[PDB]
RNA sequence: AGCCAGGAUGUUGGCUUAGAAGCAGCCAUCAUUUAAAGAAAGCGUAAUAGCUCACUGGUCGAGUCGGCCUGCGCGGAAGAU
RNA sequence: GAUGUCGGCUCAUCACAUCCUGGGGCUGAAGUAGGUCCCAAGGGUAUGGCUGUUCGCCAUUUAAAGUGGUACGCGAGCUGG
């Protein structure tokens, strides 16, 4: 509603293709496509995208808000781009990229090889740091969650795959 | 625990509990806890609630109990057949009709009386509402 | 960087100042004699507060502050220890002339603009320790 | 997880959420505060 | 100055009064003086918000019965046994 | 919470001290500890300067009654006023040393003679000496 | 609502304790500079530090907050061929 | 004008309020091991001493030695303490 009523500014060099409910947003960083919920009426006009409810649909404003939010991060995606930074904490924990595969040593018997999806790229500036880069905000978010999942930050020493912006609360072990 | 000091008779007919209450106004304090339901309050429930509200106000202010458990309740023990006389009195109840002001309070701020009454209400078998004193 | 309250002519024992400031990285014999050389003008039997400023090279510079408000009210009323339950138990008495004496000394550390502003700030320290204004 | 008929906010960081027809108390400050109505 | 709007009652009794309350209205009476008592009907929400103000029970109120204005004072109130509602009001001619 | 009575009181107090004073200084004070502020409040009361942080909407109201009605465009961002009631100058110099010594903030705009002074030309009320200098 | 900034001084309030410095407890709970800042709502330290809130200035720009009377739903809801 | 009673044997079948194994949240969960709760009924779930015993106590096992319903399952199937 307050989100839906806020227009998304499509910059110069960004192509917007609307075929009914299907929206393709082309830019310098890539091309993303989304199908908007039937309750959303998306209007182009000028250098902006405006979202609003469709008559006869109950949750129209809730839907238009989501649609807006999604198309804004799509525009930011195909331009600026997204960056997720993870950092490995604990003895022996190491990582490296070999093309589209993140090899991870995380205290297991077998090393973990994580295959990356289409659009997400990774590079290791250190043996203990992973930097993800992509256009789709959901996919970069998904991949960063899956990498964290291998060894979620333990609460006794903070060991494991953590987000760079992560506040890992630690606690003392039982007394005696 | 409330109970009559003496009684004309030991045992009482079951009776019925129809009608609306008498004594539906905050008549002594500033705040009251009114019954919205119909039912029997037992002397132990009356005490459980009185204890809960008293702790809550840290034994400051004044509390009134507008109900008295004057009805004797009998019960037949286990492994006893029907008949062979009316059972023995085991506990005492106060019949409650919708509208009865059960407890009154003053000498404490509204916010505290409300909390103290929330705590007492949890010990009672009938639905209650918070009530304030009125000008007529 | 640590804050402490050491005596006018006493600075060296282990229980009050010893491993409290020594754990950071401050010289135990250099500060103890440089503090008592400057606080020599300060009267005997009066705790004087001092703030320590330490750098990366273990070096130190200190600025001496005026005696505390709860400290000067004890010698003005004639008491060694305060009341366990303030405003419930009275332990002494201080006049309006004694209130302005503590305030004129504390003027270097006080936030107040006028004499009446600094005096009311000492009035509050007296009430919270059991001492009554008489 | 605490499963009970009466679910409430236990601190300021507690938040009441309804996930798939089930009232829940999700809390950012204390894991002990995590509740599901049931 | 409290102003109450009222209509004269076209009906009386248990049946008719219960019908009023079901219709978010309530019966009331105006009595006192040489004049005959006047059975009236009041809007529940309007009088309920008024009577919340302490002044309602002390001040002289005006009841507007079909154009005519009646100066009264709240004599007695019959409240609902447990809900924050009004059953009846006795207005005395002031 | 500030009521309207309270806001009308604050406009009155800063309208009275508007007429009386000679030189007024409007500056930013964001990201500065209270230790440094109580230190500029001591060096302000000494120099016969009135120091205050007033709501910019409430300032555009006290300043509408003339002559500071050109200090309007300086009521955007955090605003602190330095009203010199005793001897013109004092603050415009007290602030310049506080700004350079603390590095935080920039000092918005100054006012004297019922005229606007830009952020670059605040050297005019900074080089002015005493009253008390003509003898 | 979010985001920027501050959240000070006397003072480490007094008593107690090896220490209690808003933050084991007990008692008091004022006063100053103030835009505002409890002699302190929680976590943290051996005690300090450090992190945040109550409160207030800025930004933003139009609504926002939660009690009352009520209709219909939700959880509470485990059993044997 | 008759619906054979307790326990054992043999043979089972369902419920889940789960004893083990499986998944999972909190823990006053360092690990190992526990405590508590949620999901789950697929399979699996001692032999003996004493007593008619069911139970229970005891010995030694086991991943575990589940709780209940089935005319307190089962005598035109057996036993008869
Ligand atoms: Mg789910
Ligand atoms: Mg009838
Ligand atoms: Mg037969
Ligand atoms: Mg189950
Ligand atoms: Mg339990
Ligand atoms: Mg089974
Ligand atoms: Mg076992
Ligand atoms: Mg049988
Ligand atoms: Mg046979
Ligand atoms: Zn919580």
């Amino acid at each position: 509603s307050r989100v839906a009523k806020a227009p998304v500014v499509v910059p110069a060099g960004v192509d917007v293709k609307i075929n009914g409910q299907v929206i393709t947003i082309k830019g310098k960083n890539g091309e993303l496509t989304r199908t908007l919920n039937d309750a959303v009426e998306v209007k182009h006009a000028d250098n902006t995208l405006t979202f609003g409810p469709r008559d006869g649909y109950a949750d129209g404003w809730a839907q238009a808000g989501t649609a807006r939010a999604l198309l804004n991060s799509m525009v930011i995606g195909v331009t600026e781009g997204f960056t997720k930074k993870l950092q490995l904490v604990g003895v022996g924990y190491r990582a490296a990229v070999k093309g589209n595969v993140i090899n991870l040593s995380l205290g297991f018997s077998h090393p973990v090889d994580h295959q990356l999806p289409a659009g997400i790229t990774a590079e290791c500036p250190t043996q203990t740091e992973i930097v993800l880069k992509g256009a789709d905000k959901q996919v970069i978010g998904q991949v960063a969650a899956d990498l964290r999942a291998y060894r979620r930050p333990e609460p006794y020493k903070g060991k494991g795959v953590r987000y760079a912006d992560e506040v890992v609360r630690t606690k003392e072990a039982k007394k005696k | 625990m409330l109970q009559p000091k003496r009684t004309k008779f030991r045992k009482m007919h079951k009776g019925r509990n129809r009608g609306l209450a008498q004594g539906t106004d905050v008549s002594f304090g500033s705040f009251g806890l009114k019954a919205v339901g119909r039912g029997r309050l037992t002397a132990r429930q009356i005490e459980a609630a009185r204890r809960a509200m008293t702790r809550a106000v840290k034994r400051q202010g004044k509390i009134w109990i507008r109900v008295f458990p004057d009805k004797p309740i009998t019960e037949k023990p286990l492994a006893v057949r029907m008949g062979k006389g009316k059972g023995n009195v085991e506990y005492w109840v106060a019949l409650i009709q919708p509208g009865k002001v059960l407890y009154e309070m003053d000498g404490v701020p509204e916010e505290l009386a409300r909390e103290a009454f929330k705590l007492a209400a949890a010990k009672l078998p009938i639905k209650t509402t918070f009530v304030t004193k009125t000008v007529m | 960087y640590v804050k402490l309250q050491v005596a006018a002519g006493m600075a060296n024992p282990s229980p009050p100042v010893g491993p409290a400031l020594g754990q950071q990285g401050v010289n135990i014999m250099e500060f103890c004699k440089a503090f008592n050389a400057k606080t020599d003008s300060i009267e005997k039997g009066l705790p004087i507060p001092v703030v320590i400023t330490v750098y990366a090279d273990r070096s130190f510079t200190f600025v001496t502050k005026t005696p505390p408000a709860a400290v000067l009210l004890k010698k003005a009323a004639g008491i060694k220890s305060g009341s366990g339950k303030p405003n419930k138990d009275k332990v002494g008495k201080i006049s309006r002339a004694q209130l302005q004496e503590i305030a004129q000394t504390k003027a270097a550390d006080m936030t107040g603009a006028d004499i009446e502003a600094m005096t009311r700030s000492i009035e509050g320290t007296a009430r919270s320790m059991g001492l009554v204004v008489e | 997880m605490k499963v009970r008929a009466s679910v409430k906010k236990l601190c300021r960081n507690c938040k009441i959420v309804k996930r798939d027809g089930v009232i829940r108390v999700i809390c950012s400050a204390e894991p002990k505060h995590k509740q599901r109505q049931g | 100055m409290f102003t109450i709007n009222a209509e004269v009652r076209k009906e009386q009794g248990k049946g008719a009064s219960r019908r009023l309350r079901a219709a978010n209205k309530f019966p009331a009476i105006i009595y006192g003086g040489k004049e005959a008592p006047l059975a009236i009907e009041l809007d529940h929400d309007k009088v309920m918000n008024m009577q919340a103000k302490a002044e309602f029970y002390s001040e002289v109120l005006t009841i507007v019965v079909d154009g005519k204005e009646i100066k009264v004072k709240a004599q007695d109130v019959q409240r609902h046994p447990y809900k924050p509602k009004l059953q009846h009001i006795d207005f005395v001619r002031a | 919470a500030l009521n309207l009575q309270d806001k009308q009181a604050i406009v009155a107090e800063v309208s009275e001290v508007a007429k009386g004073a000679l030189s007024a200084v409007v500056a930013d004070s964001r990201g500065v500890t209270v230790d440094k502020m109580t230190e500029l409040r001591k060096a302000g009361r000494e120099a016969g300067v009135y120091m205050r942080v007033v709501r910019n909407t409430l300032l555009r109201r006290a300043v509408e009654g003339t002559p500071f009605e050109c200090l309007k465009d300086a009521f955007v961002g955090p605003t602190l006023i330095a009203y010199v009631t005793e001897h013109p100058g004092a603050a415009a110099r007290l602030f310049k040393e506080f700004a350079k010594a603390n590095a935080k903030f920039e000092v918005k705009a100054a006012a004297f003679e019922g005229e606007l002074i830009p952020a670059s030309q605040i050297d005019r009320l900074a080089t002015l000496p005493t009253y008390e200098e003509a003898i």
